[PDB]
Order: C-alpha cells, then structure tokens, then sequence
C-alpha cells in the first residue's frame, strides 16, 4: 500500500549551527584523567546542519546521502519519530535495511523491501497503520530489541557503515529549549553494532501521522555529515569524555593540540 | 536412509556462524599467561578498585599498555601487574682476604627468591 | 631536567609499538599467525627498529 | 673489593588462561536433524543457517550416524574455522545410493 500526500507548503530548509555537538566514545577503553588525541570521523565544530520542520503545513521527508557517515538529532515530544529506512537504490533491486520503533518494540531487517515513494506511519485518535513496503523476499538479518525511546527530548545519533560493519551510537537529553540545538557537551555512547555487510548510499525518516484529511506533529530534525579529522579528549577520572578539542578549527586550537594541553603559557 | 548435507559459505561479509569457546578457571595473585577476548599477555591478576563503564572492556595507562582488564564471565574488573624482574649483584671483599660473599636481588620482595630487607632490594648472606 | 628525562623515557617507550615496516608489531601475533622462516624477517625488522 | 652486577632475575610464568563469554544462542541443529518429516530426492529441502553458534562435537561424536564423510576439512578442525554462512540440504534416498 503506497499512498501520496500531497497537502505540503513548499518551503526551502533550514540551516543552524552545530556548537559542539556530536562527539562519540571511539573505542572501548577506560581511560583516567588523561587528553588523548583520536584521528577519526567527527562532525565538525561549529559546521551548518541542516534542519527539517514538520509544522502545520509541513512533512519533511526526503532522499538523503550517506556520505562517510550521518549525524541525526531529533528534538521531540509526543514521540512522532520513529526510524530509518537506509540502502543504495531503495527498492526490490538491491539489499536494504529497515529499522522501525513501532509502539512494542524496535525491529532491524535486512531484506530487499519494495519501498512506496512516501513511506509512513499513522495514529489514530492508537496505531493501526502502517505503509512502509509493499514486498519483502530475502531476509538475511533479522533482530528484535528494547525500545530506544516547548519541546522536551533530544535524542542524538550516529551512523557508521565500516568493513561491513553498522555501528550506531546514540544518546538522550532532557532540554528545555525551544527551536534550535542547545549548546553544550555530551558524548554519545555506543549503542549497538551489526554484521550486516551491505552498501548504503541514501537514507530516509520515518514519521506518525495524526488523524482525527492528515496532521503532522510538531517536530524538527537536523542531519548532519561527518569528515576525516583529529580530535583531543579529555578523560576525566570516572572514565568519561568531558570536553574536546578540534585541532582544525582555528591557530589556537592547532596550538593545543601540538601542546597536548587544554591551557597554553 | 535420511541424508543431510551441510555446506559452509565463507564470503567477503564478516563471519557469523562458529564453534564455541572454551574457557579456562580464573587464578589469581600469580604470575601466569591470560587471554581475555584474544587479548593475551603475561602477569600477575589482583583485584582491582577500578570502575568502567557498563560498555568498556580495556584499560589502559598514560603510555598506551594494557593494565586492567574485565573478566567476560564474571562483569569484575582486575588489576594486571609485570611479574618480578630485577638484577643480581656480588658483594665482595678481595679474594685476598676472604671468599665469603653476600648477593643482592633488585627491586625484590624478599620473600619471592641472614635475610635483610633494604629499599635497595633483599640482601642474603650480610647480617 | 625532570621533564626532559620523563619525555625522553616515554619516548622510548612509545617507539615500541611501531612495526618498522613489518606485518604486526607484537612479536607473540606474528609467531602465532606465520612460520619461522618468514616470521624470521619480519623479525628481523622488528629488531632493527628496536 | 666491591660490588658486581653479574646476572639477572626473572620470575617465570606458572599456568595458562583462556576467557572467553558464555555460550548462548547455539544453533538449532535438532530441527533439521530431528525433523517429524522429510523431503524428496527430486525435492529436497534447504534451510539456512546464521546468527548462531554451532557445536559440531556433540553432532559428531553421536554413534546413530551410519555415513559422516567429507574431504577438504578434517572433522576435528570444524570447532575453530569460522564461515560467513551454513546450507543444510536433507532428503531421503535407497540405501545404496548414498555413495
Ligand atoms: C534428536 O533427538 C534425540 C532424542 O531426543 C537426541 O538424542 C539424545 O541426546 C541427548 C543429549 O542430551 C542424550 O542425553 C540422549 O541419550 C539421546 N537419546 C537418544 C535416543 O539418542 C539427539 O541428540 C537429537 N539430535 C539433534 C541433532 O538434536
């Protein structure tokens, strides 16, 4: 079942700043009260997001790249999110993954899924409909977890697709700030790796509708791509990164990172 | 008669289906080999004050080597330490006058090798 | 004089975990993984980097 | 008279240990095996195994296996190599058409 909407106000996107955010543990080793320095894919300090609305009219749900890797923040209440749809050609063709956090649980597939041209979700005022593929023939990784889940939630991600393997970090942030990304630090703990092994160049989000025609909630997402750099953590003594330089951004900062120091003489 | 084939698929996606692993009993305050997850070294395990996070596995020190470590059956963290090392030394008058001698072990507990506990090390034959 | 000593020794410490050129540059993966006339020369390698 | 460093100590490795997790998720090897039913010559039946870990021990050492061949591998050395995935082919034939 495929169905087109086709209520929307056409409205360019927007852009915001990024500040600090989107920093990750890049491996699993306990560290005390040490600055260590990490050459890895990071999101640049103070780099232009872009943002999504979802506001009435709008439904934003577009064809997005991949690139190296993605930074996704959702900043949310009543819980319209809801997953991810990723692979190259986003049809019968090729091998693609689905990931969806219906209202029971949180369900990862690999298969060749046919995917309608505007998936989505709806909830009635309950959930009881669901149009997302309309076929789906070979299955090579299936698995079931616990649920991941003035604007309340901030939920941050992070997609990697390295040597075959999925990771995904993830972190939640009770705010209280209204319409852009609040500014602060907070590192993204590991939340899950998968052997899937396929190619993904494109990516979509996947919302709820609310019926009582059709009405989308009031939501905003920002996506944001990662690069090559160096970065220098800081390792306070419960094992826990409280603060990062980017040795890219600025002559003082180059300065910092060739110090191995957060203060310079 | 019922038959069944079974055939391995090794490709270029990451290995997925193996035999299992076979663990050893865990000893502790001796200097033995370990492996931990293909970890493998050579030291003493002690117990440890240490706390990870729930999603680490490794500690490491400023210069990058291996000193705690959380045993995959138990979630317990435990201290690694180098096994005991150190120089051995004559002390000696002349042979003019005597051949009585007296050693010394470095940086040596003495209890692991006239017994004379010095900072130095552990002195044997000097009263 | 302290510091100067104490970067020179963690120098020396930290140059022990480069390969030099080889295939690994722990001596137990190499004697474990390949034969002793191959882990030979990489050996070798490790040996004179050391 | 004096004092001379003449040897070095060092303390040797008593035992050896290997840790590893627990073993969960074994692969369902009883549901092919142990099958109510079988499948034709003609059409025989595969299935698909991944996302498990397999104990071929306790499937080798079983005595109720009149045939446990093959060529390329030694039985023995099935508990370490470790493959991107398993097919399991089952039907039933004549007896003396098992060679
Ligand atoms: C198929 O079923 C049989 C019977 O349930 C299994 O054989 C038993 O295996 C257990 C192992 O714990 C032994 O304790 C029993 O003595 C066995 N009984 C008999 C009659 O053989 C057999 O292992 C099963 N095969 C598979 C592949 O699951």
């Amino acid at each position: 079942q495929c169905v087109n909407l086709t209520t929307r106000t056409q409205l360019p996107p927007a852009y915001t700043n990024s500040f600090t955010r989107g920093v990750y543990y890049p491996d699993k080793v306990f560290r005390s009260s040490v600055l260590h320095s990490t050459q890895d894919l990071f999101l640049p300090f103070f780099s232009n997001v872009t943002w999504f609305h979802a506001i009435h009219k709008r439904f934003d749900n577009p064809v997005l790249p991949f690139n190296d890797g993605v930074y996704f923040a959702s900043t949310e209440k009543s819980n319209i999110i809801r997953g991810w749809i990723f692979g190259t050609t986003l049809d019968s063709k090729t091998q693609s993954l689905l990931i969806v956090n219906n209202a029971t649980n949180v369900v990862i597939k690999v298969c060749e899924f046919q995917f309608c041209n505007d998936p989505f979700l709806g909830v009635y005022y309950m959930e009881s409909e669901f149009r997302v593929y309309s076929s789906a023939n070979n299955c090579t990784f299936e698995y079931v977890s616990q649920p991941f889940l003035n604007f309340k939630n901030l939920r941050e991600f992070v997609f990697k697709n390295i040597d075959g393997y999925f990771k995904i970090y993830s972190k939640h942030t009770p705010i209280n700030l209204v319409r852009d990304l609040p500014q602060g630090f907070s590192a993204l703990e590991p939340l899950v790796d998968l052997p899937i092994g396929i190619n993904i160049t494109r990516f979509q989000t996947l919302l709820a509708l609310h019926r009582s025609g059709w009405t989308a909630g009031a939501a905003a997402y920002y996506v944001g791509y990662l690069q090559p750099r160096t970065f220098l953590l800081k390792y306070n003594e419960n094992g826990t990164i409280t603060d990062a330089v980017d040795c890219a951004l600025d002559p003082l900062s180059e300065t910092k990172c060739t110090l191995k120091s957060f203060t310079v003489e | 008669y019922r038959v069944v084939v079974l055939s391995f698929e090794l490709l270029h996606a990451p290995a997925t289906v193996c035999g299992p692993k076979k663990s050893t009993n865990l000893v502790k305050n001796k200097c033995v080999n370990f492996n931990f997850n293909g970890l493998t070294g050579t030291g003493v395990l002690t117990e440890s004050n240490k706390k990870f996070l729930p999603f680490q596995q490794f500690g490491r020190d400023i210069a990058d080597t291996t000193d705690a470590v959380r045993d995959p059956q138990t979630l317990e963290i435990l201290d690694i330490t180098p096994c005991s090392f150190g120089g051995v030394s004559v002390i000696t008058p002349g042979t003019n006058t005597s051949n009585q001698v007296a050693v010394l072990y470095q940086d040596v507990n003495c209890t692991e090798v006239n017994v004379f506990q010095t900072r130095a090390g552990c002195l044997i034959g000097a009263e | 004089v302290v510091n100067q000593n104490a970067q020179a020794l963690n120098t020396l410490v930290k140059q022990l975990s480069s390969n030099f050129g080889a295939i690994s540059s722990v001596l137990n993966d190499i004697l474990s993984r390949l034969d002793p006339p191959e882990a030979e020369v990489q050996i070798d390698r490790l040996i004179t980097g050391r | 008279k004096g004092i001379y460093q003449t040897s070095n100590f060092r303390v040797q490795p008593t035992e050896s240990i290997v840790r590893f997790p627990n073993i969960t998720n074994l692969c369902p090897f009883g549901e092919v095996f142990n099958a109510t039913r079988f499948a034709s010559v003609y059409a025989w039946n595969r299935k698909r195994i991944s996302n498990c870990v397999a104990d071929y021990s306790v499937l080798y050492n079983s005595a109720s296996f009149s045939t446990f061949k093959c060529y390329g591998v030694s039985p023995t050395k099935l508990n370490d190599l470790c493959f991107t995935n398993v097919y399991a082919d089952s039907f039933v034939i004549r007896g003396d058409e098992v060679r």
